């Protein structure tokens, strides 16, 4: 029944009692199959040219570090992130996933994506279990209404033109910024391109199909023309789920 | 007073200052996202006189589609700040999950903060809501006990309800509710003096 008066009681979010043919599992084969090696390169990105970042990519995850992210534990500002010039480094065609917190970058993020030229396509939100800690209560941001247990994700398509839109995992200790691993699942999912940047990657997120920038890297790899060179004739449209050309 | 109360009408026509000032405003709007008869374009939408409603106190915004664009446009031009943003989680009677390109499994509503409300319980519950589709176009009754926890005894208005969402505490509007049913002295009077012969015209 009320799972929002069950919590009031016993401090068990709603998000805990949610439960749970086909196969599929082929599409992951064929992307995993036609992953370009996983490059990286450290960067620090306030101070770094964009446009360095070459070719135009399909795919942009943007994940920012906002000072939300250290409640109890350098951050980005909604300012800084607007300055970035995304739309120097985004295929005509190309889409964005941007990780907007659950604060103000609800609001400004979608500044952001129409400043940048995408219109939001998804909203999917990482909403956080505390099955382990139903104990421990939530400092309030102080113009929050209610306790905020979930994180949004923002889609963003530009140009002309399976899974839920939910990501169910459980709160990560204070001070782990990690985001669900499960994005990349829902992104590559799409199939939409080959060239796949995240920018404010760490060496805990490089990852096969993807090109990791960020300042806290400590290896770098990334060579423009190598990595032009993945997607040379006779691989530039390929979707990222499809069978490599012999 | 306290039981329900209603006005079948046409929320573009009514005159709701005769309604006073409430804690909390909830609406569900009929938004031109796809024009079914009850849609209100997007115009419409911006003009309504939610300004009215409201000194201090909040306001919930179910959007859906472009109208998580659009209500968050109307939520600032009617003067509120959007302060926290409730998912509620569509699931079975087995606790399941139940855009065209990722499919749906919650819908949202904004919430919006005007001037600086005092005395609320704010932190009580979360911002996602576990429930059960009832019929579909039904919202989670859940939100009416967040809505009563956080401002326990206030007056509260609702904005396209149905007949199904009439409360105590609340004046729900409606084109498909039955007829007026006001008990509230102040609300019974200005009605009067504003509708002497009970229609609801310009
Ligand atoms: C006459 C002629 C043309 C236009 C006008 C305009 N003026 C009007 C309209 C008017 N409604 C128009 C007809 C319906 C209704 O009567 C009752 N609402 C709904 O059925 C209703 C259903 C579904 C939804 C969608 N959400 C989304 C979120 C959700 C939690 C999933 C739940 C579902 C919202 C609703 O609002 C209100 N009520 C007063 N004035 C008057
Ligand atoms: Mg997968």
């Amino acid at each position: 029944n009320d799972y929002c008066q069950h919590f009031v009681d016993t401090g068990h979010r709603p998000q805990n009692f949610i439960r749970d043919r086909e196969l599929i599992r082929l599409k992951d084969e064929l992307i995993a199959k036609s992953n370009t090696p996983p490059m990286y390169l450290q960067a620090d990105i306030e101070a770094f040219d964009i446009r360095e970042l070459t070719p135009k990519f399909d795919v942009i995850l943007l994940e920012p570090p906002l000072e939300e992210y250290y409640r109890e534990t350098k951050c980005w500002t909604w300012d800084d992130i607007m300055k970035l010039e995304i739309d120097e480094i985004a295929a005509p065609r190309s889409f964005i996933f941007l990780w907007c917190g659950s604060g103000e970058g609800l609001d400004l993020g979608r500044v952001c994506l129409r400043k940048w030229g995408y219109r939001r396509c998804e909203d999917i939100c990482w909403i956080k279990t505390n099955k382990n800690n139903p104990g421990k209560t939530k400092t309030l941001d102080p113009k929050a209404v209610f306790q905020r247990t979930k994180e949004h994700c923002l889609m963003g398509i530009k140009g002309t033109v399976v899974d839920i839109d939910l990501i169910i995992t459980e709160e990560p200790e204070i001070g782990n910024i990690e985001k669900p691993v499960e994005i990349f699942h829902i992104i590559e999912h799409f199939c939409l391109g080959r060239r796949r940047l995240h920018l404010f990657g760490r060496d805990s997120t490089i990852r096969p199909g993807w090109l990791t920038v960020g300042p806290t890297l400590t290896n770098s790899n990334y060579n423009a023309e190598t990595y032009a060179s993945y997607f040379s004739a006779p691989n530039s449209y390929l979707t990222g789920c499809t069978e490599e050309i012999e | 007073l306290f039981p329900p109360q209603w006005i079948c009408c046409d929320i573009r026509y009514l005159d709701v200052s005769i309604l006073g000032k409430f804690a909390v405003v909830m609406a569900d709007p009929p938004w031109d996202i796809h024009l079914p008869y009850g849609t209100l374009t997007d115009d419409e939408m911006r003009r309504l006189n939610i300004p009215v409603l409201q000194d201090d106190g909040f306001l919930f915004l179910w959007v859906t589609g472009r109208a998580m664009e659009l209500g968050r446009e109307c939520l600032n031009l009617w003067g509120y700040e959007r302060v926290d943003e409730i998912i509620w989680v569509k699931t079975n009677q087995l606790q399941r999950i139940i855009g065209h390109w990722l499919n749906h499994g919650k819908e949202h509503c904004l919430v919006g903060v005007k001037g600086n409300p005092q005395g609320f319980n704010q932190g009580l519950d979360c911002d996602v809501i576990v429930a059960e589709v009832r019929s579909t176009s039904h919202k989670p009754d859940e939100i009416y006990g967040m809505i009563e926890r956080l401002s326990p005894g206030t007056r509260k208005i609702e904005l396209f309800g149905r007949p199904h969402n009439v409360q105590p505490n609340w004046i729900t509007l409606g084109n498909q509710l039955d007829g007026i049913h006001l008990l509230d002295p102040d609300v019974v009077a200005r009605f009067k003096q504003r509708y002497p012969d009970g229609i609801i015209s310009k």
